[PDB]
């Protein structure tokens, strides 16, 4: 499937997601943003079966936006991840399960801490310093295991992420047409427009 | 057992003669006279039915044989050698022609096939 | 979806000048076992219709009950049940044809081939076919299963086109049917010697003949055949 | 395909239709299914057309050689034995279903043979997609001590049943009559009851209707002198 | 396993004239190598100057034609006896066919009539209700044998004017009802010779402003 | 998957008055992909013409095989092979691969040099001979060709009339087949002159 | 089948082929593969002819009900999403559909959404769908600019279908051209591939490989 | 197919029906299923028509060759040649064979060779599709040292029932009587055996 | 399984073996296959033990509820209730049922309901795996208007043969005699019926 | 192996062949030369099943080098292509067929003409002005059909090839790691070392 990486540094979470959308023979698009803002300080990247990915992401987004209005309050990243896990855990024993894997990068404004949650289509949740889905981990985790330090700056996090993407572009057979990078911190969500 | 005669029994003598072919021609010379005459609208082949015994029924011994509907053969020399050549000639007309082209071989090509069998008995082991 | 268990073989039929003839042997086969020898497969409906059924016998007995129920229902609040508002062959057929197609469309068919033979109110010969798929067709001659392959060719030599129907007498038509039943007995491995024959005439009405046998059989040439 | 063989007083008659089909499509509207194994031993083939034709010519070839070797006219039982032993060896992979009939010094004979190498004897036989249609007519009208004229009539009537009622069969009726002490008479298109009606219109085009890019003389002759 | 579908063979042909339309079909009904009927009508007058044929599986064919005829009857009841236009009939049949998208009517459907300008019209449907107005459409067993002939002899495809050598096409001059029927008869005569499922009889329904007329012609019965 | 419809293409042969015609499209493809518009499917060995449809590798192989055999035939027989004889050779050659056959639909056309009789024949992939008087069809649009030929054909057509009939039969059949077209050639064969004409047709 | 649609300065160009095939057999050469949802919205047909026809006609009904209720032209975004949400409900059932929803509104400008039967909904500038899509992309990619004129853009769309029609066995018959403006789509005719090929070959000097 | 062989005082009697079936179509309704190997040795064939006919031809060849060298073969020898062919080629054959013969030393003998290619010497043997319906009848009506007439009645009644119930069986009942006197062919038509 | 019902002068007699098999293993060698639904209406069960027992229980309940309302049901009525269950649930059932009962107006009656769920009223019926071996014997030996003793001997001899040949059949022969006098239970042990 | 292109211009043949070798998950090499010199003026590029491709190419090479020595003469490109076709046509009905597709680019020194032959694994030979194997044709043939002129120069051929490779790098899902380009003319075979 498509590559979605995540790395939690000192004061922010960084989500990198491929831009390619391939339908069998042809690459239909090379600028696809595989992410949805769930709340001002929570971002979710996704990869899986065509159609199901966006349908699930927008469904979650709608539910978190509904809660935000009802209570006039932003749910903690932990609370949002738990809600998403339950929805995927419910989905696997459904008539037609969502084949969707997600990373949830959020900044908890109460604890003043960045948080990264990795949830697969089964509803398998784990909190990680850095995560991936599909084959992305196989190429990148050896580099992250070596270089990652919990007191890394955002700039150091982006540099380690560039080394991860470079290794993917070298050894992965598929052309994923680069990655859109987004940072989640105390000030909210912004996109790195040059990568 | 096994045929351990894998070598030629016909070989060139110092004078360049193939002895066994010359001697085979001597056997033909001793044989009863047979002839062939070509006309404008047909061919005739004839021989003498030299009956070995008057008790023998010489009609049961065929010296003039049909090879194909349009080809006939007569001989001079050793009758048994002729009989097996007729059997081989009739079969090769089918195997190496009729079963390929769905028609009987022309005279010259069937003659060519019989000739090839008789050449091989001159060089084979 | 099922598989047929106890089965009946060919039903054969043809039109003649004044009416229709239909026939079917009295055998209920259980695969290669000739298990039941006293099965009636021609079921009359009133005095103007005979329904002949081949295939699954359990589904035949169900259809037999539907027709019996149809006669009862028609008689309810119907002063002309035995006159103008009696069941027509065309009514009985269309009903069965509806049921057959509905059942195939639920993927739960009645595993049968049915021929409805009868004479209409105006004296018109009725003869139409319907099977487990709900496929329907009419023809001067109709036959099911093995009959289609062997009977039709013989019956079509009598009535080939529609124009032959007025030229065909009941004696010629019955003779052809009886000969076809003998040929089917020779060549069908799941046929019996005993059969039923029904004539529906616009003048003489319904004649139902039970316990008919195949006779005048040729076997005497068997003694001559020696070896293979 | 509809093929029949019928025994009569002083010989045997074989008949067949003239339609060869590539599934639903009719390849040849006047095919010849009546093959010659030997001058007075004819057979007709259903199943794989290439196989029936090929297996006849091979046995027909070997029968001719056997006849020359033995100085005797070929026998039907010889053709029979050679066909079944060949077909059995290939375990039905050569899809040749034949009705073999003929006359020889022994008398008149009628056999059938299936692709797997089984054989059948009888006074009347049928084969092919139209065999049931044909066998119905044979079972209705056959009797012992048929004349030549009655047998030809019964045979052609049995093929007609196939032509009309079987979609696999159609067009014309071929017949071959093999009577004892006589030359086998091969009657090609004995019946022609399926001639196409004149079309409503002529489809002959005006000359120059087709668009042409290039033209050239093709050299079919050998390399010339001088 | 139970197979709810079968093949009853048959071939149908619809041609739209300038002020007329014909729908023709052979009268032979078959399963495998057997003939069921030599005359089993396949092309039906459905009222409101519309003729219809649903060729393929005869059960599904009879079911669809029955339901459309029913749709015409209820269109009259619901909309003050308004005449159902051919374009409105076509759209209605799409909804009947697509209604069973996931258990289709195993039929190729053709309807013929006049549009609301009085010009000849033919509509062609796939089993699941995709449809298009066409000038010329054959359906069923021998469709592949007929259509190339109609491309050549109706639309004058690959035909150019003598002397120009490919530069000027043969002009598309309008055909009379007599001219169309000749091409229909020659189409079916040719189809009968080369396709085993085609023969017995040809029934043609001609639609003009005057109404629906029928013509029947014998075909070879082998 | 089906070897006889990977490459595509068609051949048609007809008989006229003292003449025969054989014609073929020029397309070679890999299923949906058009590869060549110059792949001729008609060959000739002396005055005998052979068209071959089906798997293109076998089309090329059989041409090389029949050239091989007819060349040896001529050297031994001291005369060019005739259509009737060549037909039997094709039949023989195909059936000797009964259980591993060439995926081809061959078509023989030519005039017997002695009798002057026009001759055509067709074969299935294992060598069964279809010797029709009228016409022979082969390839992925054989159904379409059977339709065209059955309606368009009439017997005893003069060479220049037969050309128009076989040309229209091929072109309109090819235009109703995805895997045929991309050009066409027509051979008009008389006892001692053969003309070869490339047809202009739509290139889709 | 070959269908494309691309965004430019002048609006949207939509180009399609006309061929329909059942196996090797060419069923039709006169198929409308552009569905006129309403005077301002176009949709392309690829995959299931019935699926595309039926559901994009249905979309035209939903779009008409929207503007009756809201008294405002439906956005291309909203129109595309009604269809993508509908086919997503039928996911697994066996709907086959690959299509581009095209429209030109005030708030959006010229907009194209690729909608697909496994539930995909993509906004984009250039989309190609069908058996001959790869051929069309080649011509599009090498020639496409935003500042194309309406005349040149129409030709590029026509030339891209011709490229596919030539090489792809399952594409051809004729080319249908549409130009989508803010005031609605304009039909730019039916062009026979047979006649178009020879015309383009001569005038352009392309297809040297083919003898003419 | 319905075939059986019975050992009696005079010698042995073999019986059979005459029906050859392809699915539900009777291909031949008067087939002779009793084919001789030697003068007073006959075989009854069940299973694949191709396989059984091919084997029967090879045995007849072996017994003809045997006779030329070693004189008249025993019924046991004939059964042994059958078993050898059936057993060695069990993977490619579907043949169930009953062998019945008459020596002057051994008198009447019956051997059965089922699918496996095993041999069983029995006082009487039944085989073919129809045999399953007459296991009960045959077991309760077979006696040893019956007369010729009694043995003809026993086989006629037995095959009658097996024809009545088995769709794969029918036609005429053919019988071959092997005694010191020689070989006698018998035939019984439906009209006779149906009314038993 | 071997089961059979026979119509005679006095009334009707039902017979069965007593073997229940799971592959080659005899699970129970003394099972009672003759189950009463009413006082003088019994059923013999063949096929799926689960399916047959389940249906028998329901029919018994239906005839009990019938009796409470409408009085004693006919044997025809009992057969009809079975057919309804077997026919309507033919896709999920493997049951072959013989129904034998005694009215005073109808006297002895036998009905068979095979796999399909069809009904056949017969003078006598045979069913189960063992029945195939005694079609010949039963057809030759059955008479109408036999005595009680004759009918017991006919069933004893019939099931004896069917037990001898069928591996799925064996144990004791249980019989139930339905007459005006009432219900009589009979049992016959191997040592008795084997030497017949 | 993946993409192999060929274009015959006025006075030379140009073969472009991808550098990537992928074994399932990883790209093992990015500098693979998928070509063999059969004779001084004949070059063969190849793509198909792993192992069979090189085994076949080297086998052909050996056989042509043997002929060259025996006769002291270079076979014409036509003669070499006919030999290669027969070997593949023989192979397809073997116990285990060679699953190899080849382009043969040669300069005929007798006729002074460049010649490009396309042969698939079945032994389907065609002489073309430009050719490809697999999916390479689907992306590139529309550009070649447009721009290709038979009087094209070598430099013009290279420019058209760059446009073909650019379209492949855009729309192909797989990263084939660029192409090695080789020119075959009257002076023999040389490699373009900057592409
Ligand atoms: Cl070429
Ligand atoms: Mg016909
Ligand atoms: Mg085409
Ligand atoms: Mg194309
Ligand atoms: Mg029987």
């Amino acid at each position: 499937m498509d590559i979605i990486l995540g790395i939690r540094v000192q004061d922010s979470v960084i989500l990198a997601s491929s831009k390619a959308v391939t339908r069998g023979i042809s690459v239909l698009k090379d600028s696809d943003d595989k992410t949805r803002q769930l709340s001002p300080h929570t971002l979710m990247s996704f990869a899986g079966e065509a159609g199901d990915t966006v349908q699930f992401a927008e469904y979650i987004q709608a539910n978190i936006q509904l809660y935000s209005i009802r209570e006039d309050y932003e749910l903690s990243p932990q609370a949002v991840s738990s809600f998403v896990r339950q929805e995927l855990a419910k989905s696997i024993r459904s008539r037609r399960p969502y084949q969707v894997n997600v990373l949830i990068g959020g900044y908890d404004k109460k604890k003043n801490k960045p948080e990264l949650y990795q949830i697969d289509y089964l509803g398998t949740k784990v909190e990680l310093p850095y995560g991936a889905h599909g084959y992305s981990g196989f190429y990148t985790f050896s580099l992250l295991d070596h270089h990652y330090r919990p007191d890394m700056t955002t700039e150091e996090g982006l540099d380690l992420l560039k080394l991860c993407v470079q290794e993917l572009e070298k050894r992965m057979p598929m052309d994923f047409k680069g990655v859109i990078v987004k940072i989640v911190d105390k000030d909210g969500i912004r996109q790195v427009d040059d990568f | 057992m096994t045929d351990r005669y894998s070598f030629s029994l016909t070989t060139f003598s110092p004078s360049g003669k193939l002895g066994q072919i010359d001697y085979a021609l001597t056997a033909v010379k001793q044989g009863v006279t047979s002839l062939g005459i070509k006309a404008t609208n047909g061919v005739v082949i004839a021989t003498e039915k030299k009956s070995s015994s008057p008790l023998a029924m010489s009609e049961t011994l065929s010296k003039v044989s049909l090879l194909t509907p349009d080809i006939g053969a007569v001989y001079s020399g050793m009758g048994p050698d002729y009989r097996v050549l007729v059997d081989k000639s009739r079969k090769v007309a089918h195997t190496s022609y009729k079963r390929i082209y769905g028609e009987y071989p022309p005279t010259k090509l069937l003659v060519s096939e019989v000739a090839k069998i008789m050449q091989e008995a001159t060089q084979s082991g | 979806t099922q598989q047929p268990i106890v089965t009946g073989t060919s039903v054969i039929s043809m039109k003649y000048d004044n009416g229709v003839i239909i026939a079917a042997d009295n055998l209920g086969s259980y695969g290669s076992l000739l298990r039941f020898n006293g099965v009636e497969r021609l079921i009359p409906v009133g005095d103007n219709t005979v329904v002949g059924i081949s295939g699954d016998i359990s589904d035949m007995q169900h259809i037999e009950r539907l027709l019996k129920d149809l006669v009862t229902e028609n008689a309810y609040d119907n002063p002309l049940a035995d006159a103008e508002e009696a069941l027509e062959p065309s009514y009985i057929f269309e009903y069965l044809a509806t049921v057959m197609y509905q059942r195939r469309s639920k993927m739960n068919p009645l595993w049968n081939a049915i021929i409805v033979a009868g004479v209409q109110s105006n004296g018109d010969q009725f003869l139409r076919y319907v099977n487990l798929l709900g496929v329907t067709y009419s023809s001067p001659t109709l036959a099911t299963g093995f009959g289609a392959h062997m009977a039709n060719p013989l019956l079509r030599k009598v009535v080939d086109r529609e124009s032959d129907i007025p030229k065909t007498t009941v004696q010629v038509a019955e003779e052809a049917i009886v000969n076809a039943m003998r040929v089917l007995y020779y060549r069908d491995a799941r046929s019996s010697r005993n059969f039923s024959l029904a004539i529906i005439d616009k003048n003489t009405g319904l004649t139902f003949k039970k316990n008919l046998q195949v006779e005048n059989m040729k076997w005497d040439f068997a003694k001559d055949i020696k070896g293979y | 395909t509809t093929i029949v063989g019928v025994k009569f007083n002083n010989g045997v008659v074989i008949a067949a239709d003239t339609r060869s089909t590539q599934g639903p499509i009719v390849a040849d509207k006047n095919c010849a299914k009546l093959h010659r194994i030997s001058p007075k031993i004819w057979c007709a083939g259903a199943g794989t057309a290439a196989d029936t034709e090929a297996v006849t010519q091979l046995i027909g070839s070997n029968i001719e050689l056997h006849s020359l070797y033995t100085s005797r006219e070929p026998r039907v039982v010889s053709a029979l034995q050679m066909l079944k032993q060949h077909l059995f060896k290939y375990q039905g992979h050569i899809g040749a279903y034949l009705i073999v009939a003929g006359v020889d010094p022994t008398g008149s004979h009628l056999f059938s043979i299936h692709a797997h190498g089984s054989t059948d004897v009888g006074y009347y036989l049928s084969l092919g997609s139209g065999s049931l249609a044909a066998m119905a007519v044979l079972e209705s009208h056959w009797k012992q001590d048929l004349t030549k004229e009655e047998a030809i009539k019964l045979a052609s009537d049995a093929i007609q049943a196939g032509i009309w009622n079987d979609l696999g069969s159609g067009s014309n009726v071929d017949v071959c009559v093999m009577e004892i002490g006589k030359d086998a008479e091969y009657l090609r298109n004995y019946l022609t009851p399926n001639v196409r009606e004149e079309k409503q219109k002529s489809y002959k085009f005006p000359r120059g209707t087709t668009a042409v890019l290039k033209e050239s003389i093709v050299n079919i002759c050998d390399i010339q002198e001088e | 396993q139970f197979n709810p579908y079968g093949d009853n063979g048959g071939t149908i042909l619809g041609i739209a004239g300038e002020d007329f339309a014909v729908l023709a079909g052979d009268t032979r009904n078959i399963t495998d190598y057997s003939i069921n009927s030599r005359y089993e009508p396949k092309v039906f007058d459905c009222g409101d100057n519309i003729v219809m044929s649903a060729n393929g599986f005869a059960a599904d064919g009879d079911a669809l034609v029955k339901r459309f005829k029913n749709s015409v009857k209820w269109y009259h009841f619901d909309h003050n006896d308004k005449k159902l236009s051919i374009n409105s009939a076509a759209r209605n049949i799409q909804h009947l066919l697509y209604g069973k998208r996931f258990f289709p009517y195993y039929v190729h459907t053709i309807i013929a009539g006049l549009d609301e300008d009085g010009k000849g019209a033919v509509y062609s449907f796939d089993p699941v209700g995709s449809y298009e107005r066409e000038q010329c459409r054959a359906g069923g067993a021998a469709a592949s044998l007929i259509m190339p002939f109609l491309d050549n002899q109706v639309n004058f495809k690959n035909q150019y004017e003598p002397g120009t050598n490919g530069k000027v096409k043969k002009p598309l001059k309008y055909l009379s009802v007599e001219e169309v029927i000749k091409l229909v008869r020659d189409s079916f005569t040719s189809a009968t010779e080369r396709h085993i499922q085609v023969g017995d009889g040809l029934e043609i329904l001609i639609v003009t402003k005057d109404g629906v007329r029928k013509e029947f012609y014998e075909l070879k019965r082998d | 998957s089906d070897p006889s419809s990977i490459n595509g293409g068609i051949v048609v042969a007809m008989t006229g008055k003292d003449c025969v015609a054989i014609a073929c499209d020029l397309r070679l493809g890999s299923q949906s992909l058009g590869v060549s518009n110059k792949f001729e499917k008609i060959f000739h060995y002396g005055h005998v013409f052979l068209g071959i449809t089906g798997l293109a590798t076998d089309v090329t192989t059989l041409n090389e095989m029949f050239r091989y055999k007819t060349n040896l035939y001529k050297l031994k027989e001291e005369r060019a092979i005739e259509p009737e004889t060549f037909t039997q050779l094709v039949s023989s050659s195909l059936y000797e691969r009964r259980f591993g056959p060439y995926f081809v639909g061959p078509v023989v056309a030519g005039i017997n040099s002695k009798s002057g009789k026009p001759f055509i024949a067709g074969f299935d992939l294992i060598g069964c001979i279809d010797e029709a008087k009228d016409f022979i069809v082969s390839g992925t649009a054989s159904d379409q060709l059977f339709g065209m030929c059955e309606s368009l054909y009439e017997p005893n057509l003069e060479p220049e009339d037969l050309f128009e009939t076989i040309s229209q039969a091929l072109l309109n059949a090819a235009d109703r087949d995805a895997l045929s077209g991309w050009g066409a050639v027509v051979y008009i064969i008389k006892k001692d002159e053969v003309v070869k004409r490339y047809l202009k047709m739509r290139q889709d | 089948t070959t269908t494309l649609a691309f965004r430019f300065q002048g609006g949207i160009i939509v180009a399609v082929d006309s061929r329909a095939t059942a196996g090797n057999w060419v069923a039709s050469q006169t198929v409308k593969k552009v569905i006129e949802i309403n005077p301002f919205l176009l949709g392309t047909m690829a995959g299931g002819a019935a699926d595309c026809q039926f559901w994009e006609t249905w979309l035209g009904s939903q779009c008409r009900l929207h503007e009756l209720r809201e008294k405002e032209r439906i956005s291309v975004a909203a129109a595309s999403k009604i269809l993508s949400n509908l086919v997503y409900q039928y996911k697994g059932a066996g709907l086959s559909m690959g299509t581009m929803i095209c429209g030109y509104t005030r708030k959006e400008g010229p907009t194209i959404y690729y909608v697909d039967s496994d539930g995909t909904r993509l906004k984009g500038d250039i989309f190609c769908v069908g058996s001959g899509q790869t051929f069309a992309y080649g011509v599009l990619d090498s020639n496409y600019k935003w500042d194309l004129s309406v005349e040149d853009a129409l030709y590029l769309g026509k030339r891209s279908i011709l490229a596919a029609a030539h090489r792809d066995a399952y594409s051809g018959g004729s080319v249908n051209l549409y130009h989508v403006t803010e005031d609605g789509w304009i039909y730019h005719g039916n062009h026979d591939v047979g006649e178009l090929f020879w015309k383009v070959k001569e005038e352009e000097g392309s297809f040297n490989n083919v003898i003419g | 197919t319905t075939i059986m062989a019975v050992e009696f005082d005079g010698g042995v009697v073999m019986g059979s029906d005459s029906r050859v079936s392809a699915g539900e179509a009777v291909v031949n309704r008067v087939f002779d299923k009793l084919s001789p190997l030697h003068e007073r040795i006959y075989c009854a064939l069940s299973g694949s028509a191709a396989d059984t006919q091919a084997i029967a031809d090879i045995v007849q060849y072996h017994l003809e060759l045997y006779t030329s060298q070693y004189g008249t073969p025993s019924t046991e020898t004939a059964a042994s040649v059958f078993k050898e062919l059936c057993y060695e080629n069990k993977d490619n054959l579907t043949a169930g064979i009953i062998v019945a013969g008459y020596d002057d030393k051994n008198k009447g003998e019956v051997y059965t060779i089922p699918l496996g290619g095993s041999v069983h010497k029995l006082p009487y043997a039944i085989a073919g599709s129809g045999s399953t319906f007459i296991y009960g009848y045959c077991d309760k009506n077979f006696r040893e040292n019956m007369s010729k007439e009694e043995t003809v009645d026993f086989i006629k009644h037995s095959l009658s029932q097996a024809i009545k119930w088995d769709g794969s069986s029918g036609g005429v009942i053919r019988m071959v009587v092997l005694t010191a006197a020689g070989v006698e062919r018998l035939i019984f038509y439906p009209d006779e055996y149906e009314q038993l």
